[PDB]
């Protein structure tokens, strides 16, 4: 429960980020959909 | 303690009181005297204890649900609700140190720091009269006091 | 206009007034510092402002249904319904002209004229205490006051 010095108060901390952009990763989205998939070390 | 001093408003059972809210400068201790200042604020009054024309208005102890009693001292820059003190009512004075009330009866009068003092009747405004037989030697004691 | 001022005993919703009847001597505007007289007759007061012991009496208006508003001055020779103000009631005065009230809570003496001034309260009688921040030039506007 709350105290009696807190009873003037709910709270709800469900939170809420932020928002990202407006056309933030189309281009990035569909290079890395179309790659080829190489072995690691291959610089 | 047969006199519990939990609440700045004692002062009948059929009275209701007189809130002034404003905002606060300071952070005074309920029972005190006040002054409204430019703007919404208010703070101790400061002025001379012997200035006729002041309103008896005192702190009332803030909220059970804020953190309030008789000794919490209020929060700066918030909204202090206050009292305004009609004749006829009873209230939780806080006076000076060094001083003895003797006699139910005496004259109250305003020192200059925000608290009351037993002052002679003939150059101080006369704000209240005591109603209860303590020394007191600490200041900042809470002694009841009949408004008229 | 947000602050309508068409009533001039505005104190409270409980608090109900103190009225004093008596018979008129001249025409005065409702809202003015009154003093009554010999035989059974009030008018303005026409007394110094550093003389104490006045009575707070200021004329309430006159009835809806005989022609009664906050500017409808009243008629000589008649019955004028006054009020007396109890300490701790908001009442609309009526200041003088060349004077701004900047923060709530200065000192509302008496002009000798039948009017209210921001006065030193020293060497006159404080009746009210301001209520309102604003500024007047004409002589005979309706400032809020509590009467305490």
């Amino acid at each position: 429960m709350q105290r009696v010095d807190e009873m003037y108060r709910l709270v709800d901390s469900t939170g809420t980020g932020e928002d990202r952009d407006w056309g933030n990763q189309t281009l990035l989205g569909r290079l890395l959909s179309q790659a080829q998939t190489v072995s690691i070390g291959k610089k | 303690m047969a006199n519990s001093k939990n609440s700045i408003f004692v002062g009948g059972a059929g009275r209701v009181k007189q809130t002034i809210e404003g905002l606060a400068q300071s952070a005074f201790k309920p029972g005190q005297l006040l002054a409204r200042a430019a703007g919404d604020a208010i703070d101790v009054t400061a002025k001379a204890s012997t200035t006729y024309g002041n309103e008896f208005l005192i702190c009332d102890d803030q909220p059970q649900t804020l953190g309030g009693g008789t000794d919490v001292a209020v929060t700066a820059g918030d909204t202090v609700q206050a009292i305004s003190v009609l004749p006829g009512q009873y209230v939780l004075l806080s006076f000076a140190a060094t001083q003895n009330v003797t006699t139910k009866g005496a004259a109250v009068a305003s020192n200059g720091d925000g608290n009351f003092k037993l002052g002679n009747p003939a150059t101080e405004q006369t704000f209240a009269v005591t109603e209860e037989i303590i020394n007191v030697t600490t200041a900042g004691t809470l002694v009841l006091c009949r408004a008229i």
